[PDB]
């Protein structure tokens, strides 16, 4: 008898762009963006890996 | 559609460039290309999710 068994290896590879998630395409936003410093570069990380 | 409003000149259009508009006073930043889209008879703008 032969028996099938599924099993999931990966799932799909997503990164979000933080500055234009954020506040798109603004530069008044984008200069208060700077001001929660490292916040965006510790999610990419994350998800670069 | 608007009825009164202040005193800006107004200036052509400008169309595959990065620029920022300014249409009815709605402030932004874009890039602008002719539509296909369809609105009702009274709309002014369109969204998103």
């Amino acid at each position: 008898s032969i028996t099938t068994e599924v099993m999931p290896v990966s799932m799909a590879k997503t990164s979000v762009d933080c500055n234009m998630y954020i506040c798109g395409d603004s530069t008044e936003c984008a200069n208060l963006l700077l001001q929660y410093g490292s916040f965006c570069t510790q999610l990419n990380r994350a998800l670069s890996g | 559609p608007a009825t009164v409003c202040g005193p800006k000149l107004s200036t052509d259009l400008i169309k595959n460039q990065c620029v920022n508009f300014n249409f009815n006073g709605l402030t932004g930043t874009g890039v602008l290309t002719p539509s296909s889209k369809r609105f009702q008879p009274f709309q002014q703008f369109g969204r998103d999710v």
